[PDB]
RNA sequence: ACGGAAGGGCACCACCAGGAGUGGAGCCUGCGGCUUAAUUUGACGGGGAAACUCACCAGGUCCAGACACAAUAAGGAUUGACAGAUUGAGAGCUCUUUCUUGAUUUUGUGGGUGGUGGUGCAUGGCCGUUCUUAGUUGGUGGAGUGAUUUGUCUGCU
């Protein structure tokens, strides 16, 4: 249990931060990042009942003043929550602009974002709305090639869904320098959708694949055609043969054939 | 606003339900309000 | 030795009277002292609603309704009889309430 | 906590309405039939009468968790005060295979003979079975052969 | 480089469990900044 | 189809017999009009109402561009903790510090990222209205080459 001084002072500051719209944030709210236990103190302020302004500004403050794990805990326990809450409880099911700019302020630390925002989002009922919106977030923000490659390699190992393919498509449209292992995870992902005739198939083998999977396959085959071996290229041209698109299939095949192995 | 259809207008702010009259008339049967007389 | 008061509230009289007669006969068939199911007035909650949806035609009016019935039964029994009866009698539509105090 | 009686009951009607709506919209390809919310002292039990539970209870039970949190996150329940149960298909008390392996693992782990059989029969009869019968044949740590029947409810044999 | 970070992305729940197992500490006022309650007193006096 | 040929209903949003009135008065309130920097706007808008609601005015602020691309840059490109300078109406805004810096580049180009860019096409569908169906329909049969007709009628009800 906490001191009653902390209780009353941060319930008072928690009544302040409900209506705060401009000027300077409270003095007791800017000394919380410097605390060894900022998370027992940040709860008394009542995180879900801040105004969108305080969401944006506390995102700035705590993602710019805490460490990577602390920025991750913050973006996971408060920002992701408020994000999903404002998308779910609103009536056109839209997101406020301050919560948004806050997500854009949580993607300045891509490790904290991906591990704390994107990954616990996609694995807890990520519908098409939250991923149209978070997909817009990631599509707008510049992220380091290493954290982008690692987030890509995480989204590739994820169960197939149209939002996750939106995300993989978006990180492949970045066209950065991926390590050969990330490109490996890409080829394995786009491989797992072919039909093995020898008696070993899942659901990804015969399922209906959207426009986004063929676009992501097209961008992958466009940027990383020189960074795949001959074997992986044959597996991918095989996936083109079986699971190819009417217009995109031939161009993915052409983008795999016009490449030099490593 | 009406917690169903993005409408500032029509709001039945009574009893804390906050559905506009159009949507509340539809959701009336699922809430418990039925046609007697 | 617990002296408990039970109060039911429901809109469908068939389920409410099912639960009421159930608790009555189940309470007497194992020998308890009780005050029979007393019947509070059915309150009829009505909502006045304009006939005019679109501003075409003069203004005439209408009415919606709900009937809410409430009962109560007083009993004296131990802890186990009350727990078991409360768990067994749970029904949808009918809302049961068990109060222990007598003040 | 604490809302006026009429407003309490009407808001419970709105609650059932909204969860019924969300569950009709979400589990459309899981043969969703209906829902029933039971308010208990500790937690709230949202029972999903859905005629395809093998999908509602997906891998590691995930699709239930993912749902509870939803029905939590928007309705703002305290983590643990909301619980979703399913009813129809993937009810392991309606599969005789899972109960013969439950009985095999009840006797192998070193339980009793009547506790294992009455526990399995009661669990089968709790999951919504019209009836149950469990037959235990063998030696029963003895020298002569014995056969036991544990029948409960209603079954047809012809 | 990569092998270091993907074991942190793919197993972020397990690495969060291990970081929260190794590095959790209960609320201690004398182990924060020592001029912190000076700021609790400086704000609560307006 | 249409009739302003005639005939019936069958009606206090029709008339009789009235009753209360309104229109005349002050005040209220809505609409128009004028006036206004704006006097937000629809034809009761749950449209009750000094902030809010504001959708309208006079000014002061932020935050922009996904990216691609060319220079710069680590011997500095520039992002974060502060204190005074501030500072006008209120905030920001910039530069001297103690400081984090540390490539998030600063700047300039292009097809479009952004579509938390709105307009349109197709498709599924939900809420609002109508003939608000309150006399129709079609089926066999008869008559007519046919449009059509008979049923669906003299009677009486
Ligand atoms: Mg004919
Ligand atoms: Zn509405």
């Amino acid at each position: 249990a906490l001191p009653e001084k902390v209780i009353k002072a941060y319930t008072t500051v928690g009544s302040i931060l409900k209506t705060w719209t401009h000027g300077k944030l409270p003095k007791l709210f800017k000394v919380i990042p410097s605390l060894r236990n900022w998370q027992d103190v940040i709860y008394v302020t009542n995180p879900e009942e801040w105004s969108p302004h305080v969401v944006y500004e506390a995102t700035k403050l705590f993602v710019s003043n805490l460490t990577a794990k602390e920025s991750q805990k913050f973006i996971n326990l408060i920002l992701l929550e408020r994000f999903r809450d404002n998308i779910e409880t609103s009536e056109d099911h839209s997101l406020n602009y301050h919560i948004y700019r806050a997500v854009k302020k949580s993607l300045y630390k891509p490790s904290a974002f991906f591990k704390g925002f994107l990954f616990p989002l996609v694995e807890t009922g990520c519908n098409v709305r939250e991923a149209t919106i978070a997909g817009s977030v990631l599509a707008k923000v510049s992220v380091p090639a290493l954290h982008s490659s690692a987030a890509l390699s995480y989204l590739l190992r994820l169960p197939f869904s149209p939002p996750t393919t939106v995300f993989i498509k978006i990180l492949l449209d970045k066209k950065y320098a991926l390590p050969y292992q990330t490109v490996d995870d890409c080829v394995y992902y786009f491989m797992r959708f072919r039909i093995l005739d020898d008696g070993s198939n899942g659901e990804d083998a015969t399922r209906v694949l959207p426009v986004i999977w063929h676009k992501a396959f097209l961008t992958f085959a466009q940027r990383y055609k020189n960074d795949i071996t001959q074997d992986q290229r044959d597996f991918l041209l095989e996936t083109v043969r079986q699971r190819g698109h009417k217009d995109i299939g031939p161009e993915i095949r052409r983008e795999l054939l016009a490449g030099a192995s490593r | 606003q009406c917690r169903v259809c993005s409408s500032h207008t029509g709001l039945i702010r009574k009893y804390g339900l906050n559905i506009c009259r159009q949507c509340f008339r539809e959701k009336a049967n699922d809430i418990g309000f039925n046609k007697f007389r | 030795i617990i002296k408990i008061r039970i109060t039911l509230t429901s809109t469908k009289v068939k389920q409410l009277e099912n639960v009421s007669s159930n608790i009555v006969k189940n309470a007497e068939q194992h020998n308890l002292v009780k005050k029979g199911p007393v019947r509070l007035p059915t309150k009829v909650l009505k909502i006045s609603t304009r006939k005019t949806p679109n501003g075409e035609g003069s203004k005439t009016w209408e009415t919606y309704e709900m009937r809410i019935h409430k009962r109560y039964i007083d009993l004296e029994a131990p802890v186990q009889i009350v727990k078991r009866i409360t768990q067994i009698t749970i029904e949808p539509g009918v809302d049961v309430e068990v109060v222990v105090a007598s003040n | 906590a604490l809302i006026s009686k009429k407003r309490k009951l009407v808001a419970d009607g709105v609650f059932y309405a909204e969860l019924n709506e969300f569950f009709t919209r979400e589990l459309a390809e899981e043969g969703y039939s209906g829902v029933e919310v039971r308010v208990t002292p500790t937690k709230t039990e949202v029972i999903i009468r859905a005629t395809r539970t093998q999908d509602v209870l997906g891998e590691n039970g995930r699709r239930i968790n993912e749902l509870t949190l939803l029905v939590q996150k928007r309705f703002k329940y305290a983590p643990g005060t909301i619980v979703l149960y399913a009813e129809r298909v993937q009810d392991r008390g309606l599969s005789a295979v899972a109960q013969a392996e439950s009985m095999k693992f009840k006797l192998l782990n070193g339980l009793a003979i009547r506790r294992a059989a009455y526990g399995v029969v009661r669990y089968v009869m709790e999951s919504g079975a019209k009836g149950c019968e469990v037959v235990v044949s063998g030696k029963l740590r003895a020298a002569r052969a014995k056969a036991m029947k544990f029948a409960d409810g209603f079954l047809i044999h012809s | 480089q990569y092998d270091q970070i993907i074991n942190g992305y793919e197993n972020y729940e397990e690495e969060l469990e291990e970081d929260e197992e190794q590095n959790y500490q209960p609320f201690d006022m004398s182990a924060e900044r020592s001029d912190f309650e000076s700021m609790l007193d400086d704000f609560l006096d307006n």
